[PDB]
């Protein structure tokens, strides 16, 4: 029951953590993993109905996770000692 | 066999004398009758009187006050005895258990019952003439 | 409190673990140095071979020895691929069940046999016990003699 | 006195198995779950001590209004 | 012996208290006893555990992942709850504790959430036995 | 109304020392006769070995070539040593001899602060064909600690190299106090305490009453604050 | 709830009431691949899918479609719980 | 690949300790030493039975 | 684990060791640590007490404050088997249980294990406060005689303090009341046992 | 069994843990040991075998 | 200012109904629907229920007027 | 040399006479040395004021009782061991009483001088339906009536009952620790708290001497 409820609790928060942290970021994480259910894409499937550019999809991605790497680490996830 | 009813309604029980075995006795009628209810009106052994106008159960203070009198059979309703369909009354039954009051309804006897048997069970394994050992009448 | 100070009625328990090299159709298990998903100072006690050093002194659940199993078709969720790309850890297609000892058991290695087949390689871990095998066997009977 | 259960799930633990299922098949005997002893192997709440509440409740409002 | 030792005849000397620091008013028998240490440790028969691994047929807890093991919980404990006033206890100990699949999932997350619900659920040991008497060519099922 | 003044400290051995502090009133004698028993064994600053490092040996378990006795037996003869350290709270000794000859307390190099109170203590048998090498690390503690309670001084690399020892030190080993009477010809009720310490060398029995008397004013001057 | 627990005879025309599908062939995993076969002891058509929201083919997998049939494999995608009922 | 390891476990209240007369017994606390009963010598007895 | 006797444990609650807390009530301190806000997700508060931080075990003593825990053992022939008590927070490796309530379990000192439950549900721990509780089951079930009688270790220190001697130090003396036969005897100038008049207030 | 026909259980228990710490005190106050001459043989105890 | 179990027990003289009337009025201050008559003492919602029982202040009308009411 | 200092977080006064304090932070094996030191100080040997010298008309023994008095006379030489006389003045006095009129005979009725003070004054004596000669006296230790006619049982230590409790303290450092529960029993001279910081300075004074 522990190794159950960490896989619900943490899809339940990953979710809640691209909509609470950018709005127009949030969009192109979602189109590029599909944890909303949507279907997973290509970077030049999804270029061709957004943004017009296979190169303009990629520099907001590493943007949003840096935010995101930051996010993790104050929020008490300790990635560094998890991954180790 | 689980306590379903507080009371059935009948007078039905049968007769409680002390051990009068051999010599002395062995156990008094304080001990048989300590936290049993009365069935019938217990009399006085004189010409006409009554002591339990009810036959309510007989607690602690009771059982002293029939060592004033001198009276020796008295009836109890015993759950052997009883009335009720698939179960056994509140009232019929004792109220010997953890507490010092009566039985609850609910409580299930069956098994406190079975269990106080078994348990100590693993502690288990001429005359030509009488005499009298206490003066008295015959 | 003077039973206890003057060290008397301490024992010393000798507990041994044994490692087994299973050999699968998706592939074989060998005794590597590299672990995934795993640090430096998993990795400080332990050698280049795999092996933990004679007298190195183990917490409960640390790795003794190194032992991989590669797999196949993992079929990772998304969820867990989003987190592979944010840390920078690679996708380790081996499976890691190396032997680790259990909670509450603590001590001191005091030595490491190993033991090979016919026709399969060694490590370096190998070559040093027959070499202090060999010193003794030869320095002994060169001093009885 | 043991054998006279009017239960199969309680007679079936001591008795053979073979023996009552048989029987209770062939009667096709609508057996409830009162007593202790079969809610221990059905999962119920035991009507004996603070169970006997909701025995009560259930009974009641049960083609009874 | 006693007396080549310089020591009391009858063995039984006094000895003063060491927290009070009072004399004791009775002789007190004192010497040396060889005593021994058996190998019942507390280090290989303290253990616990709340969650772990269950089996495949019959959901019940077991060994496994090195962590601890099960105890069982039989007959002769099932007839001392029902000699008091307990419903719930043992009806918790059947179900939810063991021998279910979504009553125990549920519960741990009543336990996180700080509420706790005690759904009902349904023991996992009679479920196999409905599939392994309708197996039989003999029918059951619920009229409720 | 009478304090204990100009205590007498009458040394009959090196070990046992008996000290007569004064004759104080009746009820009170029995009293910090107790009192200073708890206070001698409880707390009292001490030396010994800490740490030992080998550098031809791994673990403590294998033993070594050339010395009779076992590793384990060595390390069990260290915690005997009394070691007295003036200035310094932690220093650092060596060992180190070749030859059939048996080592001893004294065979550790001398220092301007550090004095060994036994000399005659032996610690190993050696011989022709081996000898020993080792470096001793000593620190100044209140009482008994174990070495999995002191987890300090450690970088996850000094497994194979350091050996940890058990550190029970105690000065003291044995008190014992009786009520006497004396005669100051002024009242009647007069008892002096008698305390028979056993010390094993490392703190003089003078300064040992003067530091139980300083831990058991601070205790009994929260009562006062 | 449920209460009444009943006992009664298996009727031939209920037995095909319980069941959902009719087992012909004895084996039950293919010898190369670790994988059912249809009509078996251990089909996936007859009893359940082996994974969690997943056919046989793997041509349906996704997470979205709580009861579908897939066109390749008739096989009807579920939890893993339904292969005991 | 076989190891060994080496754990010395200390005397810790909850062992086992008898005699050779047959009188078992479970330690319960670790008491200090100016605790322990003391004859007017001052030898604190270790096992209090 | 093994059983071990404490004499500085009330009727009503008994011993249990750190490490066993920590695993017996690991789903308690998970809901712990999200309502207070040091723990956001549960994973992270899985790290927390594993580690064995100095903040885990002030939480930790929240819940143990009220929680009757069940303990029994191996045989099991009578109710008295299956009583509740407090678990309180103590060092070592052994459950320290009440002196007094070894009669009713009928278990020596000797090597005997004696296995805890936990109850879970708020209507588990009221039913096991009120009815299995081990100040409620003071009398046993087979007769009118108490359960909870003073051992053989209690009724030896209780029969030398009632004798009677002959001659004693301080006999034939009077007190005023019980406040002045403690003082006198704790003094050292009178006897444990000796024939003296007392006036009390009862 | 008299007390707590008369009073309760709640002046019971806390008499039951109050009688408890007074029998362990003064227990270790009297140092009752037993001994070689505490197993007193009779003196007649030859003359009724004889 | 301490616990009483065994004071509540006597009025009831059932042992019964008083778990199942301090369930329902737990239920009601671990959710925060309602307020406690007594003080809290640093206590949990299980032993807190049972001191209400014991003083008078609440009975089985209160805990059914306790919930139709928001 | 650091050591753990206790604080005291509470003083429990239940009554005006009986007082209960409580030290948290300790050592280990000080947790019973200071509770037994204290007590063996407040018990044994208090300084104080009693009774030591009680005669009366008519004292022939010590069952021989008096005529006109409806108590008996073993009764009355036991209420004046709980009459509280505290005095500063003179070292040794002798008190008077004398007693005319029938009802009751209580304590407020005897004559004291400058320096002799009751505490408690409403301490019934005996009842009459008589004139005695006593004496007080400066003691320090609870003195009986068989150390050194007339004689009686004299108790100079304001406090009547002194017990320790010690047990355990849960330390966020510190896995063992004790605590100490000290209680008195005073009959009113002098004040519970009060007589506890005497205590104190009385055995830290026989020990500063050698200190620094
Ligand atoms: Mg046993
Ligand atoms: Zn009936
Ligand atoms: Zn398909």
């Amino acid at each position: 029951p522990c190794e159950l409820l960490q896989d619900d609790d943490l899809s339940e928060s990953i979710d809640q953590w691209l909509t609470e942290l950018t709005d127009k970021q949030r969009e192109v994480v979602i189109r590029r993993f599909g944890l909303r259910g949507h279907e997973s894409s290509t970077l030049e499937e999804v270029g061709q109905e957004i943004g017009l550019t296979r190169e303009r999809v990629r520099q907001i991605q590493v943007e949003a996770l840096k935010r995101l790497r930051e996010i993790l680490e104050k929020n008490g996830l300790s990635s560094d000692a998890l991954f180790q | 066999l689980v306590v379903t009813e507080i009371d059935c309604g009948t007078e039905h029980g049968l007769l409680m004398s002390p051990h009068i075995e051999g010599g002395d006795v062995v156990e008094p009628l304080g001990e048989r009758v300590l936290g049993r209810v009365i069935a019938r009106d217990v009399f006085k052994p004189g010409s006409d009187e009554v002591i339990v106008p009810a036959g309510t159960l007989i607690d602690e203070k009771w059982v002293d006050f029939l060592e004033v009198m001198s009276v020796d059979e008295v009836v109890v309703r015993s759950p052997i005895t009883c009335e009720t369909r698939h179960g056994i009354c509140a009232m019929c039954y004792g109220r010997d258990l953890a507490r010092g009051h009566r039985v609850n309804i609910g409580e299930a006897v069956g098994v406190i019952a079975a269990q106080s048997i078994g348990e100590p069970g693993t502690q288990l394994t001429a005359a030509d003439n009488v005499q009298v050992k206490n003066g008295g009448t015959i | 409190e003077r039973v206890v100070q003057e060290d008397r009625f301490t024992t010393i328990h000798i507990q041994e673990l044994t490692c087994v090299a299973r050999d699968t159709k998706l592939g074989p298990e060998e005794i590597t140095a590299d672990i995934p998903n795993v640090g430096e100072a998993a990795l400080n006690k332990l050698d280049e071979a795999g092996i933990v050093y004679v007298g190195a002194e183990v917490q409960a659940g640390d790795i003794l020895v190194g032992k991989v199993t590669p797999k196949g078709e993992t079929q990772l969720t998304p969820e867990e691929k989003l987190l592979r790309a944010i840390f920078g850890e690679k996708a380790s297609d081996v499976k890691d069940t190396s032997l680790r000892v259990p909670t509450g058991t603590k001590g001191t290695v005091i030595d490491v046999q190993v033991f090979t087949r016919d026709g399969v390689e060694r490590d370096s871990r190998a070559l040093s016990i027959e070499k202090m095998q060999l010193d003794q066997i030869r320095k002994d009977l060169n001093e009885e003699f | 006195a043991s054998l006279s259960t009017e239960s199969f799930i309680s007679a079936a633990s001591f008795q053979e198995t073979t023996r009552v299922l048989t029987e209770a098949a062939v009667t096709g005997k609508r057996d409830f779950l009162r007593g202790l002893k079969e809610n221990v192997v059905v999962g119920r709440l035991i009507p004996a001590g603070t169970g006997l509440a909701y025995h009560s409740e259930r009974k009641r409002q049960r083609d009874l209004g | 012996m006693l007396k080549l030792a310089d020591l009391p005849e009858s063995g039984q000397m006094r000895l003063f208290d060491g927290r009070t620091g009072n004399q004791f008013e009775r002789p007190t028998t004192v010497g040396y006893m060889y005593m021994l240490k058996l190998n019942h440790l507390v280090d290989d028969k303290m253990h616990a555990r709340s969650t772990g691994s269950y089996s495949l047929v019959t959901q019940q807890p077991l060994g496994g992942k090195a962590q601890f093991g099960g105890q069982r919980f039989g007959e002769m404990e099932v007839w001392a709850l029902e000699a008091y006033g307990a419903a719930y206890t043992l009806q918790e100990m059947l179900t939810v504790k063991s021998d279910d699949v979504n009553g125990r999932t549920k519960m741990y997350k009543n336990i996180v959430d700080g509420d706790h619900r005690m759904e009902a659920g349904m023991p996992e040991s009679f479920n196999v036995l409905i599939k392994e008497i309708r197996s039989l060519g003999i029918d059951i099922e619920l009229e409720t | 109304f009478l304090t204990p003044r100009h205590i007498d400290v009458q040394v009959v051995s090196q070990t046992r020392a008996k000290i007569t502090l004064e004759p104080l009133e009746r009820g009170f004698g029995h009293t910090l006769g107790n009192a200073l028993r708890r206070i001698l064994l409880s707390s009292m600053p001490g030396c010994a070995v800490v740490e030992a490092e080998i550098d031809g040996v791994l673990h403590e378990y294998s033993a070594i070539e050339g010395v009779q006795e076992d590793v384990i037996e060595i390390l069990l003869n260290l915690k005997g040593l009394a070691i007295k350290l003036h200035g310094r709270d932690e220093v650092t000794l060596t060992l180190a001899k070749k030859g059939s000859g048996v080592v001893t307390a004294a065979d550790i190099q001398l220092d301007h602060d550090v004095e060994i109170i036994n000399g005659d203590h032996v610690i190993a048998n050696l011989a022709d064909n081996g000898a020993l090498n080792m470096k001793l690390k000593v620190a100044r503690g209140r009482g008994y600690e174990p070495a999995d309670a002191r987890q300090s001084d450690e970088d996850e690399s000094r497994s194979i190299g350091r050996l940890q020892l058990d550190a029970s030190f105690s000065p003291v080993r044995r008190v014992s106090y009786v009520v006497e009477n004396a005669r100051v010809e002024q009242r009647t009720n007069l008892d002096k305490l008698v305390l028979d310490l056993e010390t094993n060398g490392t703190l003089d029995p003078e300064e040992a009453i003067r530091r139980a008397a300083t831990i058991l004013q601070q205790q009994l001057a929260a009562f006062v604050d | 709830e449920f209460d009444a627990i009943r006992i009664g005879l298996a009727s031939p025309e209920m037995i095909r009431s319980w069941s959902f599908g009719e087992v012909k062939k004895p084996e039950t995993i293919n010898y190369r691949t670790f994988k059912p076969e249809r009509d078996g002891l251990f089909c996936a058509k007859i009893f359940g899918p082996v994974k969690d929201y997943e056919c046989l083919c793997g041509k349906y997998k996704r997470l979205k479609h709580r009861g579908v049939i897939c066109e390749k494999c008739g096989v009807e995608v579920a939890l893993a719980k339904v292969r005991r009922e | 690949v076989k190891v060994y390891l080496a754990i010395k476990r200390r005397i810790q209240p909850g062992d086992k300790m008898a005699g050779r007369h047959g009188n078992k017994g479970v330690v319960s606390v670790i008491m200090p030493v100016e605790d322990m009963p003391h004859d007017a010598n001052g030898t604190p007895v270790d096992i209090v039975l | 684990s093994v059983i071990t006797v404490g004499p500085t444990l009330r009727l009503h609650q008994c011993g249990l060791p750190k490490k066993m807390a920590l695993e017996l009530f690991k789903p308690f301190i998970f809901g712990k640590l999200e309502g207070r806000g040091m723990a956001t997700t549960i994973k992270a508060a899985k790290k927390m007490v594993e580690r064995e931080l100095p903040e885990v075990w002030d939480v930790l003593a929240e819940v143990i404050r009220e929680h009757p825990v069940l303990l029994n053992r191996a045989p099991t022939l009578h109710r008295l088997g299956i009583q509740a008590f407090e678990p309180v927070l103590i060092e070592g490796k052994a459950i320290q249980l009440h002196p007094l309530v070894c009669a009713a379990y009928n278990a020596d000192f000797d090597g005997d294990q004696m296995a805890v439950h936990v109850p879970l549900t708020l209507e588990a721990q009221l039913e096991a406060r009120a009815l299995m509780m081990s100040t409620n089951n003071i009398l046993s079930p087979a007769n009118g005689e108490p359960i909870i009688v003073p051992s053989q270790d209690v009724v030896m220190g209780l029969y030398y303090m009632t004798r009677e001697a002959i001659n004693a130090k301080g006999e034939g003396m009077a007190f005023a009341d019980l406040q002045e036969v403690d003082r006198a005897y704790r003094s050292g100038q009178a006897s444990l046992h000796a024939r003296v008049k007392v006036r009390i207030n009862e | 069994n008299h007390c707590y026909r008369v009073v309760g259980l709640k002046d019971t228990v806390i008499f039951a843990d109050q009688l408890m710490y007074t029998g362990f005190a003064y227990s270790t106050i009297s140092g009752v040991s037993i001994g070689v001459n505490d197993f007193v043989i009779p003196d007649e105890k030859a003359r009724i075998i004889n | 200012a301490r616990v009483t179990v065994e004071d509540c027990l006597d009025n009831v003289d059932n042992r019964f109904e008083l778990v199942m009337l301090a369930t329902k009025r737990a239920r009601q201050l671990a959710t925060g629907g309602k307020e406690p008559k007594v003080a809290w003492e640093n206590d949990k919602p299980t032993v807190v229920a049972l001191r209400e029982i014991a003083s008078g202040l609440v009975d089985e009308n209160v805990v059914q007027q306790e919930d139709i009411v928001e």
